[PDB]
DNA sequence: ATCGGATGTATATATCTGACACGTGCCTGGAGACTAGGGAGTAATCCCCTTGGCGGTTAAAACGCGGGGGACAGCGCGTACGTGCGTTTAAGCGGTGCTAGAGCTGTCTACGACCAATTGAGCGGCCTCGGCACCGGGATTCTCGA
DNA sequence: TCGAGAATCCCGGTGCCGAGGCCGCTCAATTGGTCGTAGACAGCTCTAGCACCGCTTAAACGCACGTACGCGCTGTCCCCCGCGTTTTAACCGCCAAGGGGATTACTCCCTAGTCTCCAGGCACGTGTCAGATATATACATCCGAT
């Protein structure tokens, strides 16, 4: 006897509250950390700018956001509603990156 | 001032260790360092650690000048009784036995704690400079040591020997004549000069002979080297920051050495993949053979995810087959 | 004493499942599989390696050692991927 | 000598003729660069502006806000279909998306 | 003088000369049996380099000598 | 007592207050419309000497600028956009 | 050395018309065009072909000397008889009836068949000049006759007319002033002299009546034709191809003209959604308002495809309206 | 001299005006009033246009007078 | 009583024929006619040298070869084999060029 | 005499349908819908229009009359769609 | 005067460093061009010509035939994963597509 | 009696026999590896201009050359490539 | 699974044509020798900003449980697409003739680079106040189980 | 078809920090002349784009038949969503150090510009052989049938 909202209408509410934000969707700390481990390849030491990192952090929030755009295209074009990797894989080659 | 000192099991000599002892990272200092080579003897010989379980059990405390003066004296009147039992006509085992693996690795990783003192100085270089520094594990250096299998007749050089535990690790492990280290930049240097003192002092501390070596500095690329590097068996270089123009050099270098020379590097002198015509015929990728090694991890410094290294032989034969298939038609 | 360059690991987890879940509902997605989550990991690992090598080159040149903001912008504008705002 | 009067005035211009004779001068463009050459581009550059900046300022008063934020500059561009071909592959900071669901995931009635 | 090349591969060629033949006629002749340029070739006899001046009678080869082939990098 | 970094601030601002009289902005939008400017600038400026190379002239002139913007702008901003630079240049050669 | 005469209905005036008749396109000669005159007039009047459908039947022979002769001595002397049923009392029809839609298209293509001999010399012009040469048809001149309504108290002028079809048809389908055309280059200029000609020749043949026009040979850029622009009431302007230099003048000599003075252009002279701030006050598009024509097909000369053809009007309250409403905050 | 100014807009505003005033100051009355450019206006009378450096006594225009307004494009 | 192939396999025995071949698969005088008359917008007369008409027909040719290798993967990915309309414009919209 | 310039119209059913399943064959399609042969002309329509555009303008700032192989080859470079073969 | 030589052959090229300094410097790159810029940019696109003709001249074998023509610099091109990198984006006149059928399409066993 | 219009072909021509000294080459391929070599060549050129804009240097030299090579071609691609650059450039200053 | 017929694909052989590869003459661009000036290289100084460590508060992540909706397999029907055949349309090929317009050459005038003096436009530094954010409280809307 | 309850909006109240405006001071844009080369224009030549004709045959077109495939429906089930509790580590505020980025002053060597000269590479011709085309035959794949 608790109230309880049915499956896919607090999706359909994020959907919206997110859409609506412009904030990045991603944790500071960890994405910065990210950063300077892959930056680790270079056997040299390298010191990032801290506009640096928030530039890396701004494109790559856009790039995911309209990769999962396509994505979903591409799992309506499918009669479907859940995305998957098999849809994300048809994006990126279609897309021209994966062929 | 007082001591924490400790007695040789082969030899009479002393250990040495002041009350206030260095400081190390988040948990590490002298403390699992004299524990743990307490814990190597006992694994060494037997009748030590069935003299070392008696009267004792398994933790100490790290803090407190009882306890270390505890394992001192216990293990000092027991290693004295330890020759007592040896007083007799009995010999113990042999001095010239070639440490095993993990007595090594705790050998060489005692010799760099103690003698480099600032490791972040290490770091001052010049960017993107061949003069960076980056160092090698055991575990690569062991995998290549067994990969290539030095006989009592090969010279081995180590360009860039850095501190130089590559080439103190393949002088105890190896049955050579010489090896050599070469190092131009000068704080890594001036630091071989102390692992060079502190190795022999705890190797014959422990009582294991090793094969004879020699840190020296200068410049592999002078004209000094030129027919050193020409008169060598194995080499091993670690090129990955020395950019084209120091690997072109080394590559008209390499041409000179003798059939059947080896040469281990992080990066290939030579593609994977090469083939052979009439326009590469100036290639050193023509006379040798280049074989990738297993990718096991932590093999490198500088990064977590593992590299590669890249065994290199020379052998003339396939330029005169491709010379000698060039006839058949 | 212990040995330089504290190295870092496996930071490719720090970009958790709720995270890539909010990602998802910006791009308007109102369900997701389960195996989506290693998927989007795969495609950000790669796409921040070809733009931080980039960057890195354009620092090199410069014969110095941090990479500046105009670094990455200019290694996104060679692929495409040009951004406004932090200095063009 | 008579009184200055720089280039913009001539032309009826807010964009600076001289800055930009002497950015396409020593910019490698060509060997030489004409009179009216800057006159034009400064005059194009500052239609454009223009035209962005009033349907930025469109947006940010329907938010009931007097300011321009990166956010107006992403709704103007992206909601108008020849700035949208324009700016097709830019990345603008801070700006967002635009609000859209497709109707196939609406709840049904 | 009949003189024999042996090769790295255990080839190895059997050729005939006389000594007052020159330098540059014995690497056309190695050359014009087996195909190798004779800038990449490198004779080594009895530790003795030859020398491009030098004739065969020079280093005293005498009948049924045996030489040794080394090949080499162009540049 | 640093040096001197110039931008398009001050123009940008005089043509907002054109515009829309009595309206801000801040100070990462003036960012964005500082590099939106630049940016269009090098199509522009570049496409240009693309097309004086093709036809061994060694001049930019306002030709090449017309017709690089013809071939950049999209299909109505065009037409605009060259009716702006013929106003200009009459308007400054009339002087 | 023989004739194809006829006889005019209204007037007494002869058509003339060598043997060997003029070469046209795939099929199209002179000979439907005598044909279908003839039946134009048997619609004009009905008493004719009720003359005319008696003794005969549908198709005759194009190429025969004796068929052609049978329909001139049939029409001629027919006509004769028409002229004796109108000897007594009674009246023909009018003489000022404006022709019909379909008598005007024969009227004018009949007049530009005789008169321009050579049309691929109207393509010599330089490329992408505002020299290029471009027609617009009859149904797109009747639309806009349409759409605008002129009095009698409008003047027409059409800049850049062409041939001067444009001006001919509008004449005669309206009842205004006076109509002017002024066109620059030189081959065109030398045809509508002659299409002034034939056209005032076949015009008074059939016996119907236009307002009064000239096709001059000028410069609407030149100072003689700024205030005949500026006190005109409808103009007609083909500015496809005259690029924003001309444009920009024309848009300066249009400031200038009356209310309620109307443009019809082939591109617009300002935006269909033109915004008005302190920044546009100087745009001729703040004084005006742009409709777009519905896009018949066929509507030009150069292409298969419709083009649209944008009326504008002058209207000044906007700018008022604007102004009156900036000092309400 | 009260006087009246018609637009084309069938909109009349009446002002207060001295035949003293300068030309400068009427065109900033009508401003004042209306928010027009004075650039922009032009003004006839009479058939006459009025040219900034006469007086309005010049142009004889009395007590309870109509003027016209029109209005003009900017350059 | 006459022999007859299944539907299926003249399709596929055509696929072979036409990827292992190079030369132009449209009409030539058809082509140029297309190009001839969308080049009419423009008030004034072109001329096209030869060359012109050729090197756009390969362009021409080579788009929709590649718009088609596309559609195809949209196809197979709603479990179908027959390409639809539905299925051009979801390859031209994640390519990027319809949105 | 008749008027100039003779018109071309409705050349785009030029590109039939044996082609149009042609050039599907070698994109490797094995069954085609029949509603695809119109959305293709379409398609190919639009392409056409945008070089087309550019070549003559390349063309017309030359100030000549013919349109060049060269014109094609920088309208589509333009586009990224860079060709081979034709003196680029 | 001493005897001419190319800078080609100083280098040990087949490409022309001359012509290649004098395309860089009147081609609007720099104020200046050094002296080592036309020998490295000549070395790497003949290191880049002779890749492609070595595959071009592979698949030029195996068809059985002794000269290269379109097909084989496109077959040679799209069968090498770097070598469709670089020319990711250029179209070959005259030279086809790779053979490729999707496995779904096949006849079924 | 035309005008002189120059290309690779001779050099092609040079390089491919060495690497297959028994093949030929038709000439609409000679085509295409003439227009390979202009795009390649205009690529590299204009990545090293702008990377000398960007530090503020007038200058291209074997560094821009070298740097723009790491940035346009792919990975083991451009390992070889300069290497065989490196290689040119020392015989050449050893001479 | 195996077998037989008919169709399409590959393989070997002759002949022939036109495009490639090679040789010749000439001319224009690349190499050689040299001088002058400014760009970049190097050493030294300064100070901003990147890195590292600490503690506390709380927001967000991780974990687990319950259930419902959506993915996916199976089955049936019916239309629309493939295959093959006979008829009809125009592409392709060749050959001819014309004349326009692209390409080149020779003069000559206007326009843009360069330079020296000078003064105002635009930048950095510095305040001040108002727009916007954060917060509490009431109203309204929307969802879900009746 | 409608109540309960959770989520979102809307209306005032307080504070702060960033936008906007003002000042002083360099340094870049403007003015006024001079010079020499790019490009504009007139005239000439000759290649190649356009238009026409006829003929042969390949490809497009229209049609009939049947079958495989697209699409709708139904049933199972399991996996993803919404929620509540616990655990982790992000964020924020603060402090301290020292490195490396940015600037300035000198000096030298590398590059542009010039003049002479000569050979490499282009256009033009010309011969021969690689590849296309046609025919004859082997055989490999498909489909109906057992
Ligand atoms: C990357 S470190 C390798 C360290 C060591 N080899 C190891 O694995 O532990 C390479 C070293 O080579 C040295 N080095 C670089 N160039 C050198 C040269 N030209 N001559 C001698 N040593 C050089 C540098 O000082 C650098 O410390
Ligand atoms: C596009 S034609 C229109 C023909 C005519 N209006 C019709 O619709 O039938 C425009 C004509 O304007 C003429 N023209 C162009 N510029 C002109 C000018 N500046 N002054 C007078 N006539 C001009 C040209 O000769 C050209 O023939």
């Amino acid at each position: 006897k608790p109230h309880r909202y049915r499956p896919g209408t607090v999706a359909l509410r994020e959907i919206r509250r997110y859409q609506k934000s412009t904030e990045l969707l991603i944790r500071k700390l960890p994405f910065q950390r990210l950063v300077r481990e892959i930056a680790q390849d270079f056997l040299t030491d390298l010191r990032f700018q801290s506009s640096a990192v928030l530039a890396l952090q701004e494109a790559s929030e856009a790039y995911l956001v309209a990769l999962f755009e396509d994505t979903n295209l591409c799992a309506i074009h499918a009669k479907r509603v859940t995305i998957l990797p098999k849809d994300i894989q048809l994006a990126r080659r279609i897309r021209g990156e994966r062929a | 001032k007082l001591e924490l000192r400790l007695k040789s099991p082969v030899g009479a000599e002393p250990a040495v260790y002041p009350w206030p002892l260095p400081v190390y990272d988040k948990h590490h200092d002298a403390a699992h360092e004299i524990i743990e080579t307490i814990r190597w003897v006992c694994e060494e010989i037997p009748d030590l650690k069935l003299a070392m379980e008696n009267y004792v059990l398994i933790d100490y405390d790290t803090k407190s000048f009882e306890s270390m003066q505890r394992l001192c004296d216990k293990y000092n009147r027991a290693i004295d009784s330890i020759h007592q039992l040896w007083k007799g006509t009995t010999q113990p085992m042999k001095l010239n036995t070639r440490p095993s693996t993990g007595l090594l690795r705790h050998i060489l990783q005692q010799v760099y704690n103690h003698s480099v003192t600032d490791p972040e100085k290490l770091n001052n270089y010049e960017p993107f400079s061949p003069e960076v520094y980056g160092e090698t594990s055991f575990d690569l250096v062991a995998q290549m040591i067994d990969e290539i299998k030095m006989t009592d007749d090969d010279l081995f050089v180590d360009l860039g020997s850095g501190v130089g535990q590559v080439v103190l690790q393949v002088a105890a492990a190896t049955n050579c004549k010489h090896h050599y280290g070469v190092e131009k930049a000068d704080i890594p240097a001036k630091y071989a000069e102390t692992m060079d003192r502190e190795f022999r002092k705890w190797m014959k501390w422990y009582g294991k002979k090793h094969a004879e070596y020699t840190l020296e500095r200068g410049d592999f690329l002078s004209e000094e080297w030129r027919e050193r590097i020409a008169n060598t068996s194995v080499i091993f270089v670690n090129n990955f920051a020395f950019g084209p123009e120091v690997d072109h050099q080394l590559k008209e270098r390499f041409a000179n050495m003798k059939e059947g020379g080896r040469i281990v590097s992080s990066k290939p002198f030579a593609p994977l993949n090469f083939r052979i015509n009439s326009r590469n015929l100036s290639d050193i990728g023509t006379i040798m053979r280049v074989v990738e090694l297993s990718p096991l991890k932590g093999s490198v410094s500088w990064t977590g995810k593992p590299v590669s290294y890249y065994l290199h032989t020379i052998d003339r034969t396939i330029l005169e087959n491709y010379f000698s298939s060039l006839k058949n038609p | 004493a212990k040995r330089h360059r504290k190295v870092l690991r496996d930071n490719i987890q720090g970009i958790t499942k709720p995270a890539i879940r909010r990602l998802a509902r910006r791009g308007g997605v109102k369900r997701i599989s389960g195996l989506i989550y290693e998927e989007t990991r795969g495609v950000l690992k790669v796409f921040l390696e070809n733009v931080i090598r980039d960057a890195v080159t354009y620092t090199e040149h410069a014969k110095r050692k941090t990479v500046t903001a105009m670094d990455v912008v200019y290694a996104l504008k060679r692929q495409g991927r040009t951004l406004y705002g932090f200095g063009g | 000598r008579a009184k200055a009067k720089t280039r913009s005035s001539r032309a009826g211009l807010q964009f600076p003729v001289g800055r930009v004779h002497r950015l396409l001068r020593k910019g490698n463009y060509a060997e030489r660069v004409g009179a009216g050459a800057p006159v034009y581009l400064a005059a194009v550059l500052e239609y454009l502006t223009a035209e962005i900046l009033e349907l930025a300022g469109n947006a940010a008063r329907d938010n009931k806000k007097t300011r321009i934020i990166p956010r107006h500059l992403q709704l103007a561009v992206r909601n108008d279909e020849e700035l949208n071909k324009l700016l097709g592959r830019v990345t603008i900071a801070q700006g967002g998306v635009l609000p859209n669901i497709q109707s196939v995931l609406l709840p049904k009635k | 003088m009949q003189i024999f090349v042996k090769t790295l591969t255990g080839k190895t060629i059997t050729l005939e000369v006389e000594p007052s033949d020159t330098i540059e006629n014995v690497k056309a002749k190695i050359q014009d049996k087996e195909g190798i340029p004779p800038d990449q070739q490198r004779l080594i006899f009895a530790g003795k380099q030859l020398e491009d001046g030098r004739t065969l009678s020079d280093y005293n080869i005498q009948k049924e000598s045996t030489l040794h082939l080394v090949l080499r990098l162009r540049g | 007592r640093k040096t001197r970094k110039e931008s398009y601030a001050i123009y940008v601002y005089k043509v907002l207050k054109q515009v829309h009289p009595d309206t801000g902005i801040s100070s990462k939008a003036m960012s964005i419309m500082n590099s939106f400017v630049n940016d269009v600038f090098e199509r522009i400026a570049g496409e240009a000497s693309r097309l004086a190379h093709y036809n061994k002239r060694s001049t930019i002139t306002s030709r090449e600028i017309q017709t690089a913007v013809r071939l950049l702008l999209p299909g109505e901003l065009a037409k605009h956009a060259v009716s702006e630079g013929t106003k200009a240049v009459t308007c400054y050669t009339s002087a």
